[PDB]
């Protein structure tokens, strides 16, 4: 194995790199802003408008919320490798949180065409002792998938996030009729910095680390994740959680 | 409503100072270097330029230089909003038919005070 | 050149100080921003109510943690730009006498932490005029410094980093002088390499990456200048730059 | 010229606090910690206590509990500042003998207005 250990860990390397360089110019955007609007502010200060001081600052907060989610990013590719993920369980309705996360994405959904629909197959005060924040997460992350893979020119695009419960725990169903994922690649799609070779012709954007976290965080909790999906159909993305 | 042509290759500054023109009541059209704003030129005249130096492609003493030599941008007045701070260079840039030159960071009572004292 | 097994020991040796590198920055990174975060919010609810003076103020914190987590982006940045062997240099005319000394200032603390002695002296009088980048030259000098005190003997009576300045008809001389462990002979060309750290009994205790020369050397050639060291297991180092005129 | 004692493991909320009570003409000592906080009592007698509740090795409640314990200390008055907003945490903090329970972000206006009310007293 040895003869082609070193050109696969040679081809993790390349994307680590990539994925740092282009990590690095991002950070720098959101700082530069935060920046000139505060030096603004301060060289301007009580000659200003209340409503110019209010949008001012709302800028520079907006700009801290994309350099903390970015900072996120590196973090949680540093915990990924070093494999220093954490996660601490508390109580937690499932049904308002999966609310929460579908209301988050609405507006990004929108942006390209698709529906986001939250349906229920038990009743809703679904209660389970896990991490709300990394669980947050890992629907946005399916949610995002949903809407960044859809159909290019189709009628009813959708995202749809089904909860209920199997066995003795949580199932939460994050389904779409989007593209589609080929059976070939099947099992790579939750490995590091694995993206579909076809890219979507290369439109959409991504690192490809989006759901090796996600099934970190999901295994962490003592559980698995799985897809089901149809070549040119949709997808099925299957999400498995104990509770205690 | 007039309009102004806001030239930056900085996308702070450029949504820091549509942001004051529009409160106003003015229309704003951008550029993100020299040459863009020459590209913009031909599209429309503005009332009004607000023009930065240093810039990639073409610098801002090149756009005034353009701008006193043809028939319809000559007449156009510029406002120079630089974070240059040599005032050799704000000669150079009054002589090259600029109407003012403002140093960064802006103030947004300072410009506006300018841009009303130019358009009526 | 090498054989597959040495070609894969090295590479995992790479990673696992680009791994703790991405690991360490990622945390510094996260304590300025914090601090922005918690100014910029606290601003924003008592925006009509904040007296003048406070509002200044809260307004100075958040441009000083601004910088400083720009100076820890660039950081990074010069990791991602060095593995990419694509950085850049802004010559100036500046007086590289208070470039240094700004320099041994930003050390004195840490120097003192080992009971090291900054030195600084100069054949020709101040000041000695040179067209460099200035952040970049003493980020250089910062480097060096650094590694003056960090591989300086554990248990020595007289400890001391000197940067001598000599000025030359074709550039100038950057000499940084140290009386600390000293390097073998066969990590002599090696030590500028990316991520390079020499493995040694007295050399295990100090914590790097060893970026610090890689770095230094590109640099110092960008402003088509040499470096290169010379030194005496035991004895000391003797760390050379050349900066040429135009 | 009085005195307050201002716990708080969050540094930048400690610098934020601090120049507020420094610009008003007071004197600000600082904790890290719980435990750093009830070091510094046996020192002195602070004319007010600024306590966070989310801290290392000992937390505001555990504090609270020990002010309101020992005699020289229970006189003193606590203002609470924390991220905890929900009711429950309120109403253990005031039963625990917190003056004032107030939720971050820090409001300086209002932070003012309790620091003299307090003070005055
Ligand atoms: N809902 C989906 N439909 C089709 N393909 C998907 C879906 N979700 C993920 N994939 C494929 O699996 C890859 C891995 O997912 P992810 O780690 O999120 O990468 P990225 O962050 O680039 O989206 C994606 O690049 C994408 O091609
Ligand atoms: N003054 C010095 N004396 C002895 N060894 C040194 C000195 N400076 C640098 N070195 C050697 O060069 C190696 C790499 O240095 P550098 O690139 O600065 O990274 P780091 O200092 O983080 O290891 C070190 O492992 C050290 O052995
Ligand atoms: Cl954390
Ligand atoms: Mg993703
Ligand atoms: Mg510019
Ligand atoms: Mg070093
Ligand atoms: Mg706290």
């Amino acid at each position: 194995t040895e003869s082609k250990e070193l050109e696969r860990l040679k081809r993790i390397d390349r994307m680590k790199t990539e994925f740092i360089a282009n990590i690095s110019h991002e950070l720098r955007t959101p700082l530069t802003a935060i920046k000139a609007y505060a030096e603004t502010i301060y060289n301007s200060l009580g000659e200003l408008d209340l409503s110019t001081l209010k949008e001012f600052l709302e800028v520079i907060i907006d700009q801290s919320n994309h350099l903390e989610n970015l900072l996120n990013e590196l973090l949680d590719f540093s915990r990924l490798e070093r494999k220093s993920l954490q996660i601490n369980r508390e109580k937690v309705d499932l049904c308002d949180l999966v609310e929460s996360a579908v209301n988050a994405i609405k507006e990004f959904a929108s942006s390209h065409n698709v529906n986001v629909l939250f349906e229920s197959n038990v009743p809703c005060p679904v209660e389970a002792y896990i991490d709300p924040t990394r669980i947050r997460q890992v629907l946005l992350n399916l949610l995002n998938n949903g809407v960044k893979y859809s159909k290019k020119d189709a009628p009813d695009k959708y995202v749809k996030v089904i909860l209920d419960e199997k066995d003795g725990g949580v199932l939460i169903i994050v389904e779409d009729n989007g593209i589609g994922i080929p059976d070939h690649a099947k099992d790579r799609i939750f490995e590091q910095f694995y993206r579909v070779d076809s890219s979507l012709t290369y439109e959409v954007p991504g690192t490809g680390l989006g759901l090796a976290i996600t099934k970190e965080i999901v295994e962490l909790h003592g559980g698995r994740i799985w897809v089901e999906s149809e070549v040119g159909k949709g997808s099925r993305f299957f999400v498995w959680i104990p509770k205690d | 409503s007039k309009k102004v042509l806001l030239v930056d290759d900085s996308a702070p500054i450029r949504k820091m100072v549509s942001f004051v023109l529009k409160k106003e009541g003015y229309e704003v059209i951008e550029a993100e270097n020299g040459q863009i704003a020459l590209e913009k030129l031909s599209e429309f005249t503005p009332d009004l330029i607000v023009l930065d130096i240093m810039m990639p492609v073409m610098d801002g003493f090149t756009v005034l230089k353009k701008l006193q030599e043809k028939e319809e941008w000559k007449r156009i007045p510029v406002i120079v909003l630089t974070a240059k701070g040599g005032e050799e260079d704000e000669s150079l840039a009054l002589s090259l038919g600029a109407r003012k030159v403002m140093r960064k960071p802006f103030s947004p009572s300072q410009f506006i005070e300018e841009v009303k004292h130019l358009l009526n």
